[PDB]
């Protein structure tokens, strides 16, 4: 029987800073045990300082991104070129996703940008439209490997202040864009070692008030 | 997932956990399971996240249109029924929802309705929904009184979620509290279960089975 | 897995990759897929890892005992026959896909064995999830009258094809060369083209970070 | 919901310095039977694009008609149909990829795997894949079916990454393609010796080669092979 | 036939002629659409001048052929050279009694000095059928005619069947001895 | 039909003697002299090759046998009984140890398994005891070098040096005078050849004497390279030439 | 109805400089219900340590089995078993039940009393040995542990440092697994002393 | 067979077991004692598949009683619980496994301590301060976790047990017809007749 | 939704309906009124699939109330029961049928007679002296066959009903948390608060 879904592998990662936000993702596209492409981008600049990735089944991810990009375009037409806030885009994507509640987009969606106060924002979605704002979120095949590491290094979970008898937690603080990119790179090289669907390359999209910048890094090709 | 809501002298207490799981994998510990429908109405999330988010947000839109047309606050009865009638239309299609619609009005007083994706709509004093509902019911049933103070009632809701968070694998993260009064709801913070457990263990003397 | 076998002038050579998967997870990044049956009879194995080791050790044990009984050096056909008859008996439930090769008083030999008990003869063979990538290389570059050095190159190239292009294969290249009139030389990690790059940061924790409830001395002595 | 009947196997392709190459055998199989031997699975659209299709042949013939009808429709009220407003590979691809995804979303797919190979108006090389699920991807080398397992590994030895493309000539690229097609004849049970090959160059344009044959094969070593193990005679 | 296991196709034949008998076959072996071996030898020796053609499961046919070879070696030690009919009986006895677990189609061909060339076919069920030939033939053909008959016949099978291909192997059984023949694609395809 | 001998053929006599074991030991006494000497860095085991006929090739008949790469055995008594014991000893080293622990058994435990087999022939139904005494020399990592004697009863004793068979009484006396705890392997080989010359009557050379050692590891005899931990067998059978070299400086 | 994920739990083992470490959570449950917070999954037979994850009845059964087998090994060999040898015993014993396996994920850890070399090893449920220099992981949060260990781990750590690394690998892995947690224990093993520490973690 | 509870207090072990025996749409009996005395100071309650429960319990009982006669000595609760576990561990890989879950409440006379063991049908043994089988744990564990203290008296344990039964009677869908309660201590085993 | 009973006596109809609402392993409510007043002298109790029950009952209620306003006239119990049956008869061949069983107790003012109608989800209507839905009839029908008389008073009917509830409470596996009883007669509909 015809199965309309597939798994194109890959994994994505979105971290939010104080005055910036990053959305990273490997560039490997796969089916079963074969490699389709070593460089097939899946993190996109959608306009209005919003970056987006829909990881999972690539056909659904491409369609969703394509629809949201088009949603941004029509928001400008209908509302006097108003800028689409990250929170408004999130709610719009919920409606795009839930509109197919009974034939879902098989994707884990993450968007990143800046909120209306200029602070970094990351939103993650399930396949049918439940969403939540977060400081940190990994998605895709190797999310299980990466995410507990982020909890430990970004949000400082399980780390207590030395000498305090495990009474005083290690204090939360914003990381620099440089420290974040280190965690991203180390997250993806670790995932590349232990996950077969993760590798080839890593593309990071950084978002500041100045605009959207890209950064690319090689990964192991085995 | 563990969500509870009960009526008492001072209104309604709503307490929920924060955990989301995809199999054994813990996807999130920071999930907002109380939906702020409007400043006067709350709704709990259990079953489908999207189904509860989407349709209880939609409910808030219908409630706003009602008070614009009728120039009067919508009743909890009417608000809950708009939601239950909607999901009944979709019956069979596969929606998944188990929620408590909570509010406090003049004509009704504090009111809670359990609404459910197979069309059920029940009015009641105490409701608990989720994988850890049974653990929470135990603490509630044995300690519940109508004449509870707001301080004590808030703690009871907090302690009941903690009981579930401890035993139920699919419940945990943090506890979110709400107090619903006639003038609207008041948020009573986010409480990490990790820190809360040890605190409660020491102060209360409970959980002797656990070494700390 | 990717395993190959190539015949040359005065002997035979087999090679294999070193990745061991557990679904999409890499359990072992440097596992040994080359097995010793006798001193000059070696076996490369793909499929169910526990089965390839258990079956090659059992036959190797019985071959050693046979060699002592007969006062003769073991033959490859003896290993071949004992293996296929064992595999056939279990009707494919022992998921062992093997490439058997070696030298004996009769000459140099190369065979393949499938889990169901079928054997094949050839000058070049490949088995595993990366067998198609490897065979593409072998069919492109193989020729009659290869030298030892040409055969090792062809073999390790065929394995590389699998490492890069097959997700089930990865890490390093193991080789074993069995030449006539010589001791068999086992080249563990003959190639290491997948070395992990330096990490961007050291995640060594300050001492006392971890909260502790109790401490106690364990008595391992009598 | 369908099930394919008469099918076409691997379609392989690769980029080189000035253009792209694409190839596919002339066979239409029927389960295990090699029934139709005069099947052209490479379809030129204009003088700058070639669409290679594998999978169900009847769905392939449907797509042929769509592309043919696309060229006609583009010439309507278009004085620049043979110049600026002529069809590009990127237009032709996005059309098919739209159709393929719509059909799978209606649970009535076109049981195909397609590779659009061509050269854009600005001289850029185009090479992109789309299948029955509407899944799209691009790479220096692309292949369908068996080609994905056996051809890609060989073609990636020539062009392992983007930077290797300017270093690769048409003579080298064509040699890799023709070698790959021989390997598929050896090892694909659903393949034929006869095949077609197309080259789209930004300077020399579209060269379409029909009635090619796999040659320079190795079979002599077979005579030395006897039995399955112990047999000496 | 077990899923994923190696299949031997079904393009095999044996033809009796004036001087003896000739066995013929292709060389293709599959696992789905993948050709696992393109230079397979499906013509197997069970005795000096008794050979067989294997079809169906490669594992099953190999295990049987090995057992038959064992029985005929032991027969010869005790009772002297066996008949082609005896060889076919042992094959059948195995294929028939284990029909539930096997997928083996076998053609047995041999040369006696009394009986001359004989051919026995043993299909899936485990039945035996003695024939003049097995897979427009004339009785008492010459060696050269019978070769061309097998060559032309298998050539067409390869042309239309994807389970068949590679080289055409043939074994000639006569009083002279045993002769192995081989024919490559460039020769037989353009017939 | 069927083996109806399900009862013991070895039984206690009124005096408390187990006749068949005593008679088996008598058969060992008649057997050709063999001996074993333990050095600090090795063990040596030796015996005379009593040729049944000069037309017979004494090379084909091996009185000294490899059991594991690090364990060797020699005997006095009935050759055929020894041969089958070696077959069983080799197999039991695999089935009851190597296939479980992935490594060859230590000398004492292999000896224990052989002793068990010989004890069973003393008590089980319808069998006679083995008419041989074994000397088993071996090495293992944790016990080092060792030498054991095994009797028809199944009793085994560890020895510094000993002899069994025809002229064992005189040979043991000779070894008592010569043996010390500072002997090197080459010294033990020398003493072994001296001790054996006393019991041997006819020709005394590398073709009539069989001699093996448990000593250093032999990488050249391993048959392959590439695994550092695998360094080769400690058992080595001395060649006819190697024996004659030491007989000149005797 | 997946035996390896009914009771839940995890084990991780790491090598250091002249030391090894092995740690486990303390949970035992029946799917969603937590039943015990004292279920230790690490055992020792002399100086060789064994951690076992999987179906709890098989964990208990295999401990009793290897206790049985090592006790007899010692009586006959007149010495305690070493890690390399014990590893082969575990593999043998598991494959003996090849077509009716114990649903477990064992981990061996210890130091060779003769050579002084640190040794760790892991197995699948039918006894495939995974020998490793760095670390071994087992359990319901094995993916999580693989991610923590692969990033946090570095060679030649000292006992006091290795403790923090393995403790943080375990804790943060267990917190992203619903079926793991409820306590933790870490064994730090040196050539002739062994320290056992109970960690403080969130109890949800 | 449904509800079996166990609470270990300072000086005793208390087992509570439901009285209902239901088959199809009819409650056949409402006074069923789901327990057997294994030895003077060891009591085992049980729940699970019909027939298997009693057959298993009596088989264990016979074996422990046989041991007692042979050695003129009472086996410790720990020893009994290990024996029971092994039998269930054997059972789970049999042709037809015993589908029986048990609680073993005993008083160790040598240690002068009460002991409660929880063993499921798979042979999963755990020593606990309080235990339950089936859905029983899902409504009582939170109450026991909160009010339970390790230094409680037998009388305090019975009040704690009453609290659990009340909660079960309130929230459990099925009518289990109350419980039979038994106490195990230094003086042996006795039944609370009024509960 | 489980137990609904009905008894027609001399001068009234008595409906008894269980108070329990169970979902999964939890009794969510123990005071549920499984009935709606269709008109001043007509009462309908209901049981069946969750959601469908109340949705159906209220839909019928609205339609009968609409009729009452339009004609300024109360429809007879027989007329109401026929309307209800037809709606269920339509329903059973729909895309998704109402899985609801009902009892319609009414007092016909023109005839001066009480009337009890039993209608299942298929649209199977029967007029009865006493009725029940589901497995409830399995334990009470033998008691009503035995003890029921057609000339009974309302007080005798309530004692007969108590006998049925007692038997259900004794033999039914599920705890249904007692019943709400309502009486329909010439003076209309009233609830018995103490039962
Ligand atoms: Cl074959
Ligand atoms: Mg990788
Ligand atoms: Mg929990
Ligand atoms: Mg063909
Ligand atoms: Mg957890």
């Amino acid at each position: 029987q015809f199965n309309p879904y597939g798994d194109n592998g890959g994994t994505i990662l979105g971290i939010a800073g104080e005055d910036f936000a990053v959305l990273a993702g490997d560039t490997r596209n796969i089916t079963d045990y074969s490699i389709n492409s070593r460089y097939e981008p899946k993190v996109f600049d959608c306009g209005d300082n919003i970056v987006m990735s829909a990881n999972g089944f690539a056909a659904d991810g491409d369609a969703l991104v394509k629809r949201f990009k088009n949603s941004v375009k029509w928001y400008h037409f209908d509302h006097n070129d108003k800028k689409l806030s990250i929170n408004s885009a999130a709610r719009n994507i919920q409606h795009l996703l839930y509109g197919k509640r009974f034939f879902p987009y098989y994707v884990h969606t993450i968007i990143a940008g800046l909120d209306e106060d200029g602070k970094g924002a990351v939103y993650s979605f399930d396949p049918v439209g439940s969403y939540e704002r977060e400081q940190c979120r990994a998605g895709g095949a190797a999310a299980s490997l990466i995410m507990p590491f982020l909890d430990n290094q970004v949000n400082f979970k399980n780390q207590y202040e030395p000498g305090t008898n495990g009474k005083v937690k290690k204090p939360l603080k914003y990381l620099s864009v440089e420290e974040v990119i280190k965690l991203v790179r180390d997250s993806f090289t670790s995932a590349t070692e232990r996950h077969i669907q993760v590798g080839d390359g890593l593309e990071i999209l950084i978002v500041t008030k100045d605009g959207v910048r890209k950064e690319f890094y090689e990964l192991k090709r085995d | 997932t563990t969500t509870l809501a009960f009526r008492f002298q001072g209104g309604i207490i709503v307490a929920v956990d924060s955990r989301a799981t995809a199999g054994n994998w813990v996807a999130s510990q920071t999930v907002k399971k109380v939906i702020e429908i409007n400043p006067f109405l709350l709704g709990t999330m259990a079953g489908g996240a999207a189904d509860c988010q989407f349709w209880e947000t939609w409910l808030g839109s219908q409630c706003r249109l009602h008070e614009l047309r009728e120039k009067e606050r919508i009743s909890v009865a009417a608000a809950s029924k708009i939601l239950s009638n909607l999901v009944y239309q979709y019956k069979g299609a596969g929606l998944s929802m188990g929620t408590m619609i909570c509010g406090y009005t003049r004509k009704e007083g504090p009111t809670i309705y359990y609404v459910d994706s197979d069309g059920t709509r029940l009015k009641g004093d105490i409701f608990c929904v989720g994988s850890g509902q049974t653990f929470a019911y135990g603490v509630l049933d044995s300690n519940y009184k109508w004449d509870l103070s707001v301080e004590d009632a808030l703690y009871l809701g907090k302690r009941s979620i903690l009981a579930a968070a401890h035993r139920d694998a699919y419940s945990g993260g943090s506890v979110n509290l709400y107090h619903v009064t006639e003038d609207g709801w008041i948020y009573h913070g986010n409480h990490d279960v990790g820190e809360l457990f040890w605190k409660v263990k020491e102060e209360e003397g409970s959980f002797n089975n656990v070494i700390g | 897995t990717t395993i190959v076998g190539v015949k040359f002038n005065n002997g035979v050579v087999i090679a294999a990759d070193t990745r061991s998967t557990q679904g999409p997870i890499v359990a072992d990044k440097n596992c040994a897929k080359l097995h010793r049956i006798s001193p000059k009879i070696w076996c490369a194995g793909a499929g169910t890892a526990a089965d390839t080791e258990a079956v090659t050790q059992l036959i190797g044990s019985n071959i050693e005992l046979h060699s002592l009984y007969t006062s003769r050096e073991p033959r490859v056909v003896s290993a071949l026959q004992m293996l296929k008859q064992h595999l056939f008996k279990y009707q494919g439930h022992i998921g062992a896909y093997l490439i058997v090769a070696g030298v004996d008083p009769t000459g140099s030999h190369l065979f393949s064995i499938h889990a169901h008990g079928s054997t094949d003869v050839g000058y070049y063979l490949s088995l595993g999830s990366g067998s198609l990538a490897a065979m593409a290389v072998l069919e492109s570059h193989w020729k009659q009258d290869l030298t030892k050095e040409e055969a090792i190159k062809l073999a390790s190239d065929a394995i590389q094809a699998g490492i890069w292009n097959d997700l089930g294969s990865g890490s390093n290249v193991d080789v074993c060369v069995m030449e006539i009139g010589k001791d068999a030389e086992y080249l563990r990690n003959y190639l290491t083209p997948n070395v992990r790059e330096e990490k961007q940061k050291s995640y060594k924790f300050p001492r006392g970070t971890t909260a502790v409830l109790k401490e106690s001395i364990v008595n391992i002595c009598d | 919901t369908q099930q394919p009947i008469v099918t076409g196997t691997s379609v392989i392709s690769m980029k080189y310095d000035n253009g792209v190459i694409i190839a596919a055998d002339n066979l239409g199989s029927y389960g295990s039977l090699l029934r139709f031997n005069g099947v052209e699975r490479l379809i030129p659209v204009g003088d700058n694009t070639v669409v290679g299709i594998s999978g169900d042949i009847s769905d392939m013939q449907h797509i042929e008609r769509l592309l043919k009808d696309l060229v006609t429709e583009n010439a309507y009220d278009n004085p620049l149909a043979d110049a600026e407003e002529a069809l590009e590979p990127s237009y032709i691809f996005e059309y098919l990829a739209t159709v393929m995804y719509q059909r799978r979303s209606k649970m009535n797919p076109l049981w195909n795997a397609i590779i659009v190979a061509g050269v854009q108006s600005n001289g850029d090389q185009f090479l992109r894949y789309v299948n029955l699920l509407g899944v799209t991807y691009s790479s220096p080398t692309l292949a369908t079916g068996f080609g994905a397992h056996m051809a890609n590994p060989l073609l990636r030895k020539v062009v392992d990454r983007e930077s290797d493309i300017p270093k690769t000539t048409v003579q080298v690229a064509e040699e890799a393609i023709v070698n790959a097609m021989r390997v598929l004849y050896y090892r694909d049970a659903r393949s034929s010796r006869n095949f077609s090959l197309a080259i789209i160059d930004k300077n020399t344009g579209l060269t379409f080669k029909k009635n090619l044959q796999v040659e320079n094969m190795k079979w002599d070593f077979a005579k030395d092979i006897k039995g399955y193990g112990t047999q000496k005679i | 036939l077990k899923k994923g296991e190696v299949s031997l196709g079904t393009s095999i034949m044996a033809v009796t002629f004036k001087d003896g008998v000739i066995l013929g076959a292709d060389s293709r072996t599959t696992t789905g659409a993948y050709i696992a071996n393109r230079v397979t030898d499906k013509l197997t020796r069970v005795h000096d001048k008794i050979w067989c053609c294997r079809s169906g499961s490669a594992a099953d046919t190999q295990a049987i052929a090995d057992i038959v070879q064992y029985h005929l070696e032991l027969y010869t030690s005790q009772y002297g050279t066996p008949s082609t009919e005896t060889a076919a009986s042992v094959f059948k006895e195995l294929c028939y009694e284990n029909k539930d677990n096997l997928t083996a189609g076998i053609i047995v061909a041999g040369y006696d000095d009394k009986n001359k060339g004989e051919v026995y076919t043993i299909p899936l069920g485990g039945s035996v059928h003695k024939l003049p030939y097995a897979i427009n033939f004339r009785e008492n053909m010459s060696k050269e005619e019978t070769v061309d008959f097998i060559k032309h016949s298998l050539s067409q099978a390869i042309k239309w069947d994807g389970s068949s291909g590679g080289v055409i192997r043939m074994v000639v059984l006569t009083a002279a001895g045993v002769e192995r023949l081989i024919f490559y694609p460039d020769e037989y395809e353009q017939l | 039909m069927t083996d109806r001998y399900s009862f013991s053929l070895t039984t206690f006599s009124p005096s408390g003697k187990l006749g068949q074991i005593d008679y088996a030991l008598t058969a060992v006494k008649q057997g050709v002299t063999s001996l074993g000497i333990k050095a600090t860095n090795g063990v040596v085991i030796a015996t005379e090759k009593k040729s049944s006929s000069p037309l017979a090739m004494s090379e084909t008949l091996s009185k000294v046998s490899l059991l594991t790469p690090d364990i060797g055995a020699v005997y006095s008594g009935m050759g055929p009984d020894y041969r089958v014991l070696v077959d069983k000893s080799r197999k039991v080293a695999h089935t009851s140890y190597k296939r479980i622990y992935g490594e060859y058994p230590p000398t004492k435990l292999l000896v224990s398994e052989v002793a068990k087999i010989m004890q069973e022939a003393t008590q089980s139904g319808g069998v006679r005891p083995f008419g041989v005494s074994l000397l088993i020399a071996g090495h293992d990592e944790f016990n080092g070098f060792s030498l054991y004697q095994v009797d028809p009863s199944g009793s085994y004793f560890p020895w510094k040096a000993t002899a069994i068979g025809k002229g064992s009484v005189a040979a043991k006396t000779f070894l008592e005078k010569r043996w010390n705890d500072e002997l090197e392997l080459e010294d033990a080989i020398h003493i072994a050849l001296l001790t054996l010359k006393e019991s041997v009557e006819g020709e005394f050379n590398g073709d009539t004497i069989e001699l093996a050692i448990i000593g250093d590891e032999n990488p050249d005899l391993l048959g392959y390279t590439g695994i550092p931990t695998d360094k080769g067998p400690r058992f080595r059978k001395l060649t006819s030439q190697e024996i004659n070299d030491r007989l000149e400086a005797l | 109805s997946d035996p390896s994920s009914i009771n839940g739990g995890i084990v991780v083992a790491m090598t250091g400089k002249d030391c090894v470490a092995i740690a486990c959570d303390l949970r035992l449950g029946s799917q969603s219900l937590g039943v015990s917070n004292k279920f230790e999954k690490i055992f020792h037979y002399g100086h060789v340590f064994l951690g076992i994850t999987g179906l709890a009845t098989d964990v208990t059964t295999l401990n009793e089995m290897f206790r049985y087998k090592t006790n007899l090994y010692k009586l006959k060999e007149e010495r305690a078993i070493e890690p390399e040898t014990f590893t082969q015993l575990v593999s043998s014993s598991l494959y003996e039940r090849r077509f009716g396996p114990y649903f477990v994920g064992p981990v061996v850890a210890g130091i060779n009393s003769k050579s002084g070399k640190p040794f760790i090893a892991g197995f699948d449920l039918i006894g495939c040995i995974d020998e490793a220099k760095d670390f071994i992981v087992s359990g319901t949060a094995s993916d999580q542990l693989f991610g923590m260990c692969e990033s946090l781990y570095e060679p030649n750590l000292e006992p006091e440092d290795l403790f923090e690394t393995i403790s943080q690998a375990l804790l943060n892995a267990a917190d992203r697994d619903a079926l793991s947690g409820w306590g933790a224990v870490v064994y730090i093993i040196k050539k002739d002393e062994v320290v056992k520490r109970y960690l403080k973690m969130r109890q949800d | 067979m449904d509800i079996i509870l166990g609470i270990r207090v300072q000086d005793s072990v208390i087992l509570a077991s439901s009285k209902a025996v239901t088959r199809g749409i009819s409650v056949l009996k409402d006074s069923d004692d789901k327990t057997r005395q294994l030895s003077p100071h060891t009591l085992m309650s049980f729940a699970g598949e019909a027939g298997d429960t009693v057959q298993f319990a009596e088989y264990i009982q016979a074996n422990i009683q046989l041991y007692s006669i042979r050695e003129d000595y009472e086996l410790s609760p720990q020893a009994v619980s290990s024996f029971v576990r092994q039998e269930l561990a054997k059972s789970i890989r049999s042709r037809r496994p015993y589908q029986v879950n048990v609680l073993i409440g005993g008083y160790d006379k040598k240690k002068n301590k009460p002991e409660l063991y929880q063993i499921d049908y798979l042979g999963t043994k755990v020593e606990l301060p309080y235990g339950a089988h089936g859905y029983s744990g899902f409504y009582t564990f939170s109450l026991l976790d909160h009010h339970y203290r390790p230094d409680m008296t037998t009388e305090e344990g019975l009040d704690l047990l009453k609290l659990c039964v009340q909660e079960l009677e309130k929230r459990m869908p099925m009518d289990f017809k109350g419980v039979i309660v038994k106490i195990v201590d230094k003086d042996g085993i006795r039944q609370v007749d009024d509960f």
